[PDB]
């Protein structure tokens, strides 16, 4: 299992960090993607195979990855951008694998 | 034969005989379903328009192929040492190949419990291309080799081609292949395959570094490269890789020369310095795949064939500087050098001209290089309904093959002759005492090669 | 000394299943056969039939044919009977006993049995 | 085809590239980070011949 | 040749003819999956003890091996009878090997059950060393001989060795050997393996205990071996187990005099003492491993040799005492004694030079003593994920395989060709009663062996 | 010679020429694994005294044998009527013996239930001991024959043997056969054997 830290704190005008600490046998073999999780409603794609990101997520997301660690930026936090957020990686045969998710804290 | 008679015998070997050697390794292989048998077109979707070199139109297959291109498959550290110690120069002579022990599994599902078990009848298809008609990707040395270590398993490569685009967008002059509408051999659980190949006459290789300099007929080409350094405060304080890229235009997509026309990596007494792209870069073992730090890669420094190349970070003369020289009545130059790690060949492209087609990331370069070799599993359908349904067949058995690869390449080798009064420089493996063999297993039981090897160690007269 | 060792009792509402597990200690374990006796109150003594310890296929009887299961384990040294569909008409006192031929081919007698086991099932919580 | 992209669309190759130069903006902050060369980013990958 | 023929057949027997014998035997076989199909390295860290002495360094890997070199896997306990009363002496001269009827079971796990099927296409490698490429482990007298009593059904012993090492770390001279680099037959349900070999012409073994005493030239040489009791209430009240034994030390790690050149066991009539290292000392059958104590153990003594060789508690003489001495010349000396448990061959070193090469523990010591024979299952892969990835492929189907296994080896003899008038002593059953037969099963059902038995009983001049 | 094709005929019959016979005989036979490949002692000591006369010591091994040793498995009742009438004296002069069609099977059980399967490749091992090295047991008139009637599907006796004692226990000119000691021929599904004997 993938560790990410619980919270993010925020404030509406800022970039929020979001960080995804891997492994050789996970992130270093495979790219990591990110999930927005709105509980109540479909996780949500926002980003996949490290920076590249699907036709209907906003710009202001930013992924990155390092040798072991997936790094998450968002630009522009909003009161309605606030989600939990999941790490997501391929790891073993094909398994795909999710770490703990995070909770943004929008104020 | 049958089903309980085994199909070929192992053999994994090396034999010396004068100036000829044979190496024979055979390993085992495993091939999964790509696509569930479906050609499909992939294109480079990206962003909107930011992104245009990365652009790519091409046909992804279910055919996976063998790619044994690379060195370390052939031969063993041992023999490498044996190889390049003794050896001026060598080339490879006569490819060999036979594929047997094909066992195709028939993995399925129980219930809850995945199950494993045996599909006798099913086949594979198999087939050569002598003919070369085909897209050649073995050319761009990529991943799926055969394992260095004989006692891993691997696994079969994808295979997938690229044509002609205006963007992600197709043209008219495009070419799909269908990899099926070639003559194919189905080889059943018990039966083999072979072939036989005549590697055309390739100039031999040089492994040795000339014991004279040649401002002691004027140095080779030279495009220059920009110069990084290995300490990291040394470097500038800026994200240039991208702006710092020698690039070459070709139908306004801009590439980075890679690896570049072969010079040395650096100046004599400054190590840490080393061309940008110039240099060919491997990973140690389970490096990881995206941003890790130097010390996890393996970088390659071409310094032995300083004497005649020009320098990779420095200009070539004056006249104003000279960025860049091509080829002058009375040059001479020196290849790029061969890895361990590094491929074997490459096919030189169909042209009205080519120049010294000796390819850039070393090795040998030949017109019909040693065929390809396809193998996918044959699809079988589940069971399909009772009133006649003119769509094809979507829904399969799921299957996997197993079995074993063999390959037995003859080289040839050209003898030393060195009156050298003084003792050359050999490789050699260093005694201070260490948690583990170089090239040997650890307590895990992954197999790492801590150290490219080059092939230039000898001296000959310039 | 030869000797044959049920686990503790358990209670279980009807529909659930239990398991028994029966320890042999002192004796080679993969010669002789294991037999299930149960004793359910005001009724005979009941075979639910016999494993095979090397051997790992079982021979259940003609009542119990259904419901009841046998495993093993030579490692652990054990052997088990899972009863999976418990009922009030299943309540009794579980015995493993072992097929005992007193050093001759031709005899065959039950000779150990294990101290014992009682299952109480019942709804009432 | 194009001779820029004979390559497989489907793998990766085993050469590198110096990805980054840099962690971020800052005083101090050159660091040397490399990364594998595949089907994502293909112009940065190791090729044999040129025009 | 197919899967219902079957491919060889059960071979047991003893034949004897004038003045040589053969005797086959054959043994059934399960080879598991050692190492999880990985070459590993092993240190004594590792194993966890921290002594100097007991350091080393080595890999262990999944290759078995069969090992008959002890006596009771080829005689009976008949013939070792008939062998010994009736001779003067002997020595192999052919050994043939064979190995058919290949199975191979793969397990399949569930929720709580595992259900055994067969893997007809499934194959198995085996292959023998007639080089002596590799390292050879049948010099230690391990474990893992095929068993005594035919009906037994014997596991395959794994495969490891030792190289050089300083504490639990190398050095860069330590080398590691791959075993798949070796070329080897692959075995299917129908296929069987079958050699030769020739006994390169050794002395015979010397059975006999001569009549007549040296001194009635001079003994041959000594080492002296701290006399143990018996008798516990004798014995001092020390701990003297480790610090009292005499100790050959290398490198500067000491190793204790296993057993040592051959010495009579204690002065004639006194049996209750014994060389502290000296003799072999056999397991009884239901001995367990550790800190058993005496009745558990059955003590070998060379008592038939106490003319020539001096005791091993006694020192060879005065010049004040001599404890230790060399070879003089004009020395006299007999070898130690073979027993039905002991051990067959070894193989003398590789050296520029040694002497009087016959091993210690006995039986006849060679440069070519008879080939390894490894053997290991093919690994089937499990199924890959439907998109390539570079690693090895880390998940098999847990399997193994069974069989047969059959060896002849051809014994020469040496006749009794004596004057003698009184009759000898000979070795045999003892008549009374008893609640078992000895060398025979008990009602349990595991076979036992009571007692040792030495070659020495006919009688020569000196 | 193969798994599917049959290994053999089933011939029963009896062919009357002149002043000799030939009565052949065939039936089916099923064998169990005794002993759990465990060869081992028997003795019965019930008590400290046993028994005087009924005290005996041997082994038991887990091999079976053969025993055609009846009139009744050669002879159909009408044979035998036929033979009796007409007939002062009579003997036997040869005897063959052909085993065919081995069909193994493994008894694997899942889930509460047993199921059988054939284990195409296990082999049963056969071999006749013509220097008359191993105990003969076969002339105590020990149940086990094959059976009278063609039809029926009979079951292999178990092999074992007695030696010398004194109570309960052996002494040292007791011996123990090994039968694992002895060449025997090996049998997978496709195979059979034969053997003749004058």
């Amino acid at each position: 299992v993938l560790t990410q830290p619980p919270s993010a704190s925020g404030t509406p005008g800022q970039t929020v960090t979001i960080s995804c600490s891997g492994s050789s046998s996970n992130v270093g073999s495979h790219s990591v993607n990110w999930y927005q999780h709105l509980p109540g409603t479909a996780p949500k794609l926002l980003i996949y195979s490290n920076h590249r990101r699907p036709s209907g997520v906003p710009d202001r997301f930013s992924g990155s990855k390092s040798d072991t660690s997936a790094s998450l930026a968002i630009s522009g936090i909003q009161s309605e951008d606030e989600a939990d957020y999941y790490c997501a990686t391929w790891d073993g045969r094909l398994n795909v694998l999710f770490g703990g998710g995070t909770k943004l804290t929008v104020l | 034969d049958g089903v309980g008679s085994s199909s070929g015998n192992w053999h994994c070997d090396s034999q010396w005989l004068g100036d000829r050697v044979i190496t024979t390794s055979t390993r085992t292989w495993a091939l999964p379903t790509y696509n569930n048998h479906l050609y499909k077109q992939i294109s480079n979707s990206t962003s909107g328009g930011s992104s245009n070199d990365n652009a790519y139109f091409g046909y992804s297959t279910p055919w996976g192929y063998f790619d044994f291109n690379r060195f370390h498959c052939h031969f063993s550290p041992r023999d490498w040492q044996r190889l390049i110690n003794n050896n001026w120069g060598f080339r490879p002579k006569r490819l060999n190949f036979k594929l047997f022990n094909i066992q195709v599994k028939e993995v399925t599902d129980n219930n809850g419990v995945k199950t494993i078990a045996n599909n006798l009848t099913s086949t594979v298809q198999v087939f050569t291309d002598s003919d070369y008609q085909l897209p050649y990707v073995l050319g761009s040395a990529h991943e799926g080799c055969l394992p260095p270590f004989p006692a891993d398993v691997f696994m079969i490569p994808q295979y997938g081609y690229l044509t002609l685009n205006d963007g992600s967008q197709a043209v008219g002059r495009s070419s799909f292949y269908c990899l099926e509408y070639f003559p194919s051999q189905m080889l059943r659980t018990g039966n083999n395959f072979q072939f036989s190949y005549e590697f055309e006459n390739v100039p031999f290789h040089s492994s040795y570094a000339h014991s004279q300099s040649l401002d002691r007929y004027i140095p080779g080409p030279s495009y220059r490269q920009q110069r990084v350094s290995t300490t990291v405060t040394q470097n500038n304080n800026s994200e240039f890789a991208w702006p710092g890229a020698s690039s070459w235009a070709l139908n306004g997509r801009n590439s980075l020369m890679n690896p570049g026309p072969a010079m040395a990596s650096h100046k004599e007494g400054e190590d840490r310095f080393f061309p940008l792209s110039g240099s060919l870069i491997f990973g140690k073992q389970g490096t990881g795949r995206d941003n890790v730090d130097a010390d996890k890669v393996m970088i390659t420094n071409e310094e032995e064939i300083k004497t005649t190349n020009p320098v990779a970070t420095e200009s070539y003369g004056q006249v104003g500087w000279v960025q860049n020289q091509g080829i002058l009545p009375g040059m001479v130059w020196q290849d790029r050098d061969v890895y361990l790690q590094g491929p074997i060949w490459a096919k030189i492209p169909h042209t009205d001209g080519n120049f010294h087609p000796s390819p850039l990331m070393g090795g040998f370069g030949m017109k019909h290089p040693p065929p390809q070799i396809l193998i996918k599993n044959t699809p079988v359908p589940a069971d399909p309904p009772t009133a006649f349904n003119k769509d094809k067949l979507n829904s399969f058995i799921t299957q996997y093959s197993t079995g074993q690869v063999s390959v037995e390449i003859e080289w040839e080798l050209q003898k030393e002759n060195s009156k050298r009064w003084n003792p050359e420089i050999q490789y050699t493996s260093n005694y201070y005492k260490s948690n583990n063999v170089e090239f040997a297993v650890n307590t895990e039981g992954v197999y790492s090669e801590p150290r490219p090897i080059g092939t230039r160690y000898l001296t000959r007269n310039l | 000394q030869v000797q044959l060792v049920e686990s503790g009792a358990e209670v279980k509402q009807p529909g659930a299943s239990v398991k028994v597990s029966c320890k042999a200690s002192g004796y080679i374990f993969t010669s002789h056969n294991i037999h299930w006796v149960r004793k359910a109150p005001g009724q005979g003594l009941e075979w639910m039939g016999k494993i095979n310890p090397s051997g790992g296929d079982a021979n259940y009887a003609q009542k119990f044919q259904g419901r009841v299961v046998m495993t093993r384990d030579t490692s652990t040294n054990t052997v088990y009977v899972q009863l999976r569909s418990l009922r009030f008409e299943d309540t009794a006192v579980y015995y493993c006993a072992r097929v005992h031929d007193f050093w001759s081919g031709y005899h065959r007698a039950l000779d150990i049995w294990g101290q014992g086991t009682m299952v109480i099932v019942s709804s009432a919580s | 085809q194009s001779l820029d992209r004979l390559m497989n669309p489907l793998i990766d190759q085993y050469l590198y590239y110096l990805s980054k130069t840099i962690n971020g903006s800052g005083q101090n902050q050159q660091t040397l980070k490399f990364s594998v060369a595949g089907p994502s980013n293909m112009a940065v990958q190791g090729r044999n011949y040129i025009p």
